[PDB]
């Protein structure tokens, strides 16, 4: 648990495909993790949901086809093929657990991608 | 390559018949309320994405499993309690002589009889109050029952109440009850959007005629439903979306004597009125009324055109079930006469009142051979209702001109209950697959 | 022995506000073995809140009692003016019982 | 000793005589005596199940004494492995455990979870 | 199907809290579950409480337990939060969000099950302490 | 409802006994119950004196030889009791004595561990004073 | 207790469908050797015959429904083959383990 | 063979068709209802009482699972060739009829020492 993430330094240029990691603390390897999209002075929105492969829901309202997921082990990539005029806010996690009356939800430390 | 392997618990789901369970919240009753398990106070839904069903309410299994539990909830209170056999003799019957308006001239009757005390080879001469729907002349006058020549007298059981309680059908293990979430459903159809529960909502057995009483309302727009629209024969059900409030009331003072017949035995019947005699009535709102059957005229040109005249009329003729308006508040039955709300032709702080008598020989579920005396409730009787739906059939005249003519109707009492379960559908689950992968066994 | 330091030693508050009092224990009672007392002045002492957080019959739901590790914490929403007495949380766990030192409640 | 016959002893001497009580949790008309060995009998077999279906999704069915990965959190007890086994006994284990039983069986879901094949199928 | 806040002013600390968080295109008692979420500047979310818009079940922090009442009230459509001693380093943007359970058949290669997804967020208020 | 009454305020002097009464309406038998004794300084914190449970009586460490607890059940004509002897008193111990009783008849009730419990209903408190 | 009015026969037989599903499904499921799996691997080969369809089109395309519709003709037999290769797994670890 | 079909056979010629008696040992208040709730009533218990014996040695889910207990002399003593060519499963069950009460005794504490001997193997 508790979303051991990267940290908010993340380089990329015009043009890049960046790659996102979410991590686990290598004792569950088998969970889902949100992608929250926080935008600088604007409410954050729900993109994605990964997991163990592919996606296993649906995108977001307003979500294009350059973002796909990916997931290995204990690692869960967020991948960005373009890069638009748009595409840097803060990127955070969030995992889910225990049952209707011990439910717990923990984030994460969240990135920040810059534009170069 | 390629092997086999199995999987336990994949959603797939066929059609399939089984039993529901009562389920309600935690004196008597006549239905079996405290007989049934306590209800999750958190109900689990599932909302199942990406799964079109197709729904069909007028084939639907759940109506005919809920009438025939309503049926057999109410020839067990009958039983344990007193059965007035011999009760139907010649009556010697008077008209009353009181403080009486014109109206109740010929309605309340004084009639005497004899009957048999504890000992057999004694009689006793008593006298009692009755109305005009339950005696009969036989051609002071000479009067008796109506049900003495067709069916067996039984008292009402007088320690049951007849309020309704809202109970819930559950599911047992290995089944599930999907149900659709459109707004704007008329039970027949595809549905993109289904949730897989285990229980259904509040349902409350009320009977009634020509007007749905409590029930539930609807969401968005006034819903019209019939399983056939072109013939003549089917009922079109209509669903209000705003209640209208109605308050019926009985002005009359009734008190309770108790003639004691047979060994060990009673007989409630009705004593001697302390006031007047005043009708039973009830009033509804004027203003609401109109801007509802604006709302029905307005959902109701979808199906017969754009051009085409609206005429409400009453009932035709029939049997007093069919004609009156009857239902059952406070503990007394009555049928109200609703000629005065169905008057209205629509082309393209006052209140109605509507008088009503009280019935105490009850014919239920329109069967021959059973029969009910219902005890006479002491006290003023004031009960307010909602009326959420109608029911209205129509004629078929000549198909030349642009009117139509709307009639209210019922008798039948599976259109009451299918107002309610025309979106729950009974499946059954099948955990069991096979799929092929590349895995392979130690 | 168990020695049961509470905490504060005299606070002050009116109607309206809530009142938080700690218990800090010497060892780690995992089986969550405490209780809570109040007294008023002149009268008998009463019971409010046994093993941790569960409540007594007669006692309102304005008192309310939770328990972390070694810290048990009593709270008091909507005070009223029939509530100003001593406090004091004790202990049964071990052999013998151990009471606190008293919380005195004054109205502002 | 027989049935319920280490009640009064330790939790080190009554872990050992589980064969006895792993066997006896299991064993025409209308009239009032009639519906009463029904109800017994359903009732029999409703108490024998329920605890059956537990022992399923943990991993543990078949086995008496089970155990698996779950890591013992030191919130639980502050006891060692010599004041429990010979000291207390089974009626006074359970009274310290009722409330945290139900994240141990929380806990112990999962774990039979988070050991089930993934792409190794692809 | 949408989400109003309305937030007050400066908060004193010792005090109690009030939020509101209003709905709008949908009932208060369908099977929807509600959560309070607590962002300070500069760091990381923190989801504070959750509860059943069909039951009674409610859920909060264990770092924050004895603190935290999430109310509901079926009359206009509200849910309300409340946090008593408040610690005047608690200056943060709060955020109302929906979340409900979803099941749907893709024929995995794994089974899974039923789980929670986010549909609607909300605009957040800022309360400083 | 249990009902507890004491005895009555008496002073002392140092070398005398002292017994003080606990009587309590509404118990049937005492082996479902169990009483303790207790004593409040004023000024100071509470303390633990004695108990009597399964018709066991004892004390902590600190009263161990000195005091001594007595009770009796259900009597046809008169009200279960219960004494406490306090033999050769010193002048610290004029304190208002409590007599509590537990109910200790669920074994889940979570009122009691293994004899040390907690003080449900209590009494009316006796004030003893010594002075020279 | 048990009273049968009009609810005592719903009640009881729900429980009797509730233990027979429940039983039927453990008994289907033990002698395949997936006493308490979900994700467990078998020995017999799949067939080209029952679906000709690659493995990238079944698993990210398809729906359980439409695969339950698509191999209904072809459903006991893997059955039968499955209860085949159980006995014959069981009678070679015994000839296994019997030197 | 089908249902009963090797209940002439052998020992050694049965023994490989236990699957088909294997799979059928399971599957208003009228006269006809309270026979079947009472024939479905006692088809699970009868159920039951073979699985728990099964389940208590340790052969949950197998038929031909193999013990640890060793083989007296003094409860048979013919080879492995009169038993398994010669003899029938309705003959041999009544050939030791006997002897199976100490036998289903035996099976009990040898796997309760299994059970209770794995506990101090992964305790290193
Ligand atoms: C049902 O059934 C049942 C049956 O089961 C029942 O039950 C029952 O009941 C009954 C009632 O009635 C009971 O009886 C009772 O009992 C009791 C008990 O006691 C206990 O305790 C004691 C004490 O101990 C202590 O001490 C000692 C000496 O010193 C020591 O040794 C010990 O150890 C202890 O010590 C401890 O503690 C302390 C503190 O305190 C500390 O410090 C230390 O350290 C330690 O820790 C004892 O003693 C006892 O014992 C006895 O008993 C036994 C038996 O049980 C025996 O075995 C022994 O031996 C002994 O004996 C003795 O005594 C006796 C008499 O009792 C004689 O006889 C002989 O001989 C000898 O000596 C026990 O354990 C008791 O207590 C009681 O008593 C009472 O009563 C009598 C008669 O009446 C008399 O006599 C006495 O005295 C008493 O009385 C008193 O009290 C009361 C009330 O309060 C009063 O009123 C009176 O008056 C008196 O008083 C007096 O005295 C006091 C002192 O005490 C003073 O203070 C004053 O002032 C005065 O003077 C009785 O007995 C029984 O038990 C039961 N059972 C069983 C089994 O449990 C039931 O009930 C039924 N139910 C119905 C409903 O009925
Ligand atoms: C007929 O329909 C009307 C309108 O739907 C019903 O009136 C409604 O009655 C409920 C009774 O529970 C009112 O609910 C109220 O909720 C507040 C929430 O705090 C509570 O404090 C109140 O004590 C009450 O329970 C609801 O506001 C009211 N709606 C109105 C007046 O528009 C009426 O009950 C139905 N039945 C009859 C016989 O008239
Ligand atoms: C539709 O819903 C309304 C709810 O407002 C029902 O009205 C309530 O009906 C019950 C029994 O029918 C009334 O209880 C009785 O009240 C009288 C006094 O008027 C009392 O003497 C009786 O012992 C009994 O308690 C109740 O007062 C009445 N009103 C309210 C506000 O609950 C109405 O009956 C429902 N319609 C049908 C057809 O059931
Ligand atoms: C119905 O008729 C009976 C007669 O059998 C009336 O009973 C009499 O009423 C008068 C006036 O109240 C009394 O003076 C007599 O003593 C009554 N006779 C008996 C035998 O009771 C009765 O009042 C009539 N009912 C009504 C409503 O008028
Ligand atoms: C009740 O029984 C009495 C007899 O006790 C009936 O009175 C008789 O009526 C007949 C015809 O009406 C007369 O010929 C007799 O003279 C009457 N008296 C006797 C003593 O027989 C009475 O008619 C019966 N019915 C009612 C309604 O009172
Ligand atoms: C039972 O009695 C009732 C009451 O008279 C009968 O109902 C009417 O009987 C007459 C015959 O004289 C018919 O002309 C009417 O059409 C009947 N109905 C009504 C509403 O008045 C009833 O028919 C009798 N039952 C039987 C089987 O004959
Ligand atoms: C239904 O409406 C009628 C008339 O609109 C009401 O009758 C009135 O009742 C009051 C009070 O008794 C009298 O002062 C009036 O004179 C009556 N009006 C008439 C025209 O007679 C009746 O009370 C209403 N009933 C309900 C339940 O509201
Ligand atoms: C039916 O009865 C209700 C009472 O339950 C009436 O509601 C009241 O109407 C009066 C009209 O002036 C208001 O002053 C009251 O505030 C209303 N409420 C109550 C609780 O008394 C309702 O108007 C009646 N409807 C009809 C058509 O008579
Ligand atoms: C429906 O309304 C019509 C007319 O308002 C009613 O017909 C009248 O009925 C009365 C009594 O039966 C007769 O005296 C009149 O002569 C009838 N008039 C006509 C023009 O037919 C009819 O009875 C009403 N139907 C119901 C069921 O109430
Ligand atoms: C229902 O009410 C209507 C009107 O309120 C009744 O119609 C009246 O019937 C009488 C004959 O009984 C005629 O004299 C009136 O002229 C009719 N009214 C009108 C406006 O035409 C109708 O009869 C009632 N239904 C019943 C079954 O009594
Ligand atoms: C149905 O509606 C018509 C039209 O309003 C009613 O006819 C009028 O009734 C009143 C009431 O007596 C008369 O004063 C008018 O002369 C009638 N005619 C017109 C043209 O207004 C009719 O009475 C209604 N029927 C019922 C049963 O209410
Ligand atoms: C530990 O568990 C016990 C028993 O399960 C809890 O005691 C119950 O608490 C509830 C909540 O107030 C009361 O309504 C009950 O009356 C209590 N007693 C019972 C069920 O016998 C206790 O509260 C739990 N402790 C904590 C900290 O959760
Ligand atoms: C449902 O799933 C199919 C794939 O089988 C997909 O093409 C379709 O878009 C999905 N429906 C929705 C509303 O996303
Ligand atoms: C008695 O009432 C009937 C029914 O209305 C009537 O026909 C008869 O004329 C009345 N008789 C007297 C005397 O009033
Ligand atoms: C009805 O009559 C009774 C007498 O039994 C009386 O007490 C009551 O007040 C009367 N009802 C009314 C509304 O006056
Ligand atoms: C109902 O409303 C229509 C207009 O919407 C009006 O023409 C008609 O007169 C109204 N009827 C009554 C009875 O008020
Ligand atoms: C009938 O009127 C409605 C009014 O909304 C309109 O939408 C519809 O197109 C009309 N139909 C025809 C055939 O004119
Ligand atoms: C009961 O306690 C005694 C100690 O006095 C002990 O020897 C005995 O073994 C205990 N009984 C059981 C069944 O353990
Ligand atoms: C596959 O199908 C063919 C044709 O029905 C059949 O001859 C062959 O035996 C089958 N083989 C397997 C592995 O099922
Ligand atoms: C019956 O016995 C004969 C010879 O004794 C043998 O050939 C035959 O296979 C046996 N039948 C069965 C079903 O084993
Ligand atoms: C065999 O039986 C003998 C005589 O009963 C007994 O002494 C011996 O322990 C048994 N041995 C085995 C291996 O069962």
């Amino acid at each position: 648990q508790s979303a051991l993430t990267q940290p908010s330094s993340a380089s990329a240029s015009l043009g890049a495909s960046v790659t996102l990691t979410c991590t686990l603390s290598s004792g569950y390897s088998n969970s889902a993790v949100d992608w929250h999209q926080q935008r600088p002075g604007k409410g954050p929105q729900f993109v994605m949901r990964v997991g163990t492969g592919g996606i296993v829901g649906s995108k977001g309202d307003g979500i294009p086809d350059r973002f796909s997921g990916s997931g290995s082990g204990l690692n869960r990539y967020l991948i960005i093929k373009n890069i638009q005029e748009e595409d840097e806010s803060d990127y955070h996690c969030g995992a889910d657990h225990g049952t209707g009356s011990a439910f717990v939800y923990v984030f994460g430390g969240g990135t920040k991608l810059t534009v170069l | 390559n390629l092997w086999v392997t199995v999987y336990y618990g994949v959603p797939v789901w066929k059609d399939a018949e089984t039993t529901l369970f009562c389920a309600s919240d935690a004196k008597h009753n006549v239905w079996a309320t405290h007989a049934c398990v306590p209800t999750d106070p958190n109900p689990q839904e599932i909302h199942l994405e990406n799964v079109t069903e197709e729904f069909n309410m007028w084939k639907n299994n759940m109506v005919e499993q809920m009438h025939t539990d309503i049926i057999s909830l109410w020839d067990q209170s009958l039983k344990p309690c007193v059965k007035l056999t011999p009760l139907c003799v010649t009556l010697q019957c008077t008209n009353v002589t009181n403080n009486i308006t014109d109206d109740m001239r010929g309605e309340l009757k004084n009639c005497s009889f004899n009957m048999t005390t504890e000992l057999r080879d004694k009689k006793q001469k008593v006298y009692s109050l009755f109305y005009r729907l339950d005696v009969v002349q036989i051609n002071n006058k000479e009067y008796r029952l109506i049900n003495c020549n067709t069916s067996a007298i039984t008292q009402a059981c007088p320690k049951v109440s007849f309020e309704p309680i809202p109970i819930h059908y559950c599911a047992p293990a290995g089944f599930a009850i999907l149900k659709c979430k459109d707004k704007k459903f008329n039970g027949t159809g595809p549905c993109p959007s289904v949730s897989t529960v285990q229980c259904t909502h509040g349902i409350k057995p009320v009977v009634s005629t020509q007007l749905l009483l409590n029930g539930s309302l609807a969401e968005e727009e006034v819903m019209i439903r019939s399983e056939n629209i072109t013939n003549n024969a089917k009922n079109i059900l209509v669903q209000f979306n705003t209640p209208v409030q109605i308050n019926c009331t009985r002005p009359n003072n009734n008190t309770r004597k108790s003639i004691r017949i047979g060994p060990g035995q009673a007989f409630y019947a009705t004593g001697d009125i302390i006031g007047d005699i005043r009708q039973a009535h009830c009033n509804v709102s004027k203003a609401t009324w109109n801007e509802t059957l604006g709302k029905v005229v307005k959902q109701l040109r979808k199906h017969f055109g754009n051009n085409t005249i609206i005429r409400f009329a009453n009932s035709s003729g029939g049997d007093l079930e069919v004609t009156t308006h009857s239902f059952n508040c406070g503990g007394e039955f009555f049928y109200c006469n609703t000629s005065g709300l169905f008057n209205s032709t629509w082309i393209s702080n006052d209140s109605i009142t509507l008088p009503c008598r009280i019935k105490q020989i009850i014919n239920m579920w329109q069967r021959i051979g059973q029969a009910m005396y219902a005890p006479p409730i002491q006290g003023v009787i004031r009960c307010v209702s909602n009326i959420t739906g109608l029911i209205l059939t129509r004629d078929g005249g000549s198909t030349n001109s642009t009117t139509e003519t709307f009639r209210p109707g019922g008798g039948d009492m599976r259109d009451n209950w299918r107002s309610e379960l025309y979106k729950y559908k009974v499946v059954k689950i099948e955990p069991l697959g096979v799929a092929p992968t590349r895995c392979k066994r130690r | 022995d168990i020695q049961m330091t509470q905490s504060p030693s005299t606070l002050s508050a009116s109607t309206g506000d809530t009142v938080r009092i700690s218990c800090r224990a010497s060892q780690s009672i995992t089986g969550n073995w405490v209780a809570w007392y109040q007294q008023r002045p002149g009268k008998a002492p009463r019971l409010l809140i046994y093993r941790g957080a569960a409540l007594l019959g007669g006692v309102p739901s304005r008192f309310r009692g939770s328990a972390a590790g070694t810290d048990f914490t009593l709270t008091i929403g909507n005070l009223q003016a029939e509530d100003f007495g001593t406090f004091y949380c004790q202990q049964y766990d071990t052999y013998p019982g151990t009471f606190g030192q008293g919380t005195k409640v004054e109205v502002k | 000793l027989g049935f319920l016959g280490a009640a009064g002893s330790t939790m080190g001497a009554a872990s050992m005589t589980l064969t006895v009580q792993a066997r006896n949790l299991l064993s025409l008309k209308l009239t009032v005596w009639g519906i009463k060995q029904l109800q017994a009998r359903v009732l029999a077999v409703e108490r024998y199940l329920r605890d059956q279906q537990l022992l399923g999704i943990w991993g543990c069915s078949g086995k008496l004494i089970c155990c698996t990965n779950v890591p013992w959190n030191s919130s639980w007890s502050n006891r060692n492995l010599s004041e429990i086994w010979d000291n207390m006994t089974w009626l006074q284990w359970d009274k310290e455990i009722s409330n945290y039983t139900q994240i141990i069986y929380g806990l112990l879901e999962e774990s039979q979870n988070q050991q089930e094949k993934n792409e190794q199928d692809l | 199907v949408q989400l109003q806040q309305s937030g007050p002013g400066l908060v004193k600390p010792s005090e109690t809290l009030s939020l509101t968080c209003t709905v709008s295109g949908g009932s208060i008692s369908e099977s929807y579950y509600w959560k309070w979420i607590r962002q300070p500047p500069g760091k990381g979310l923190e989801w504070v409480g959750r509860i059943y818009g069909s039951g009674v079940s409610t859920s909060y922090n264990p770092s924050l337990e004895s603190r935290v009442t999430i109310s509901k009230d079926t009359s206009k459509n509200h849910f309300s939060l409340k946090l008593t001693s408040v610690t005047a380093a608690d200056t943060a943007v709060y955020y109302c969000a929906r979340s409900y359970v979803r099941a749907e058949t893709l024929m995995f290669a794994s089974l899974g099950g039923p789980y929670n997804r986010f549909d609607v967020w909300g605009a957040g208020v800022l309360v400083t302490v | 409802q249990i009902h507890l009454v004491q005895s009555g305020t008496e002073v002392k002097k140092p070398g005398s006994s002292v017994t003080v009464s606990c009587k309590a309406y509404g118990v049937n038998t005492f082996g479902l119950y169990a009483v303790n004794w207790v004593r409040q300084a004023p000024g100071q914190s509470l303390e633990y004196i004695g108990q009597i449970w399964r018709w066991k009586s004892s004390a902590s460490h600190h009263f161990r030889g000195r005091v001594l607890i007595s009770a009796v059940d259900l009597t046809g004509s008169s009200p279960p009791i219960s004494s406490l002897e306090i033999k050769n008193l010193t002048s610290d111990d004029t304190a208002v004595y409590f007599c509590t009783t537990t109910s200790t008849y669920d074994r889940w009730s979570g009122l009691h561990h293994d004899g040390v419990m907690a003080f449900s209903s209590w009494g009316q408190g006796t004030l003893i004073s010594v002075s020279a």
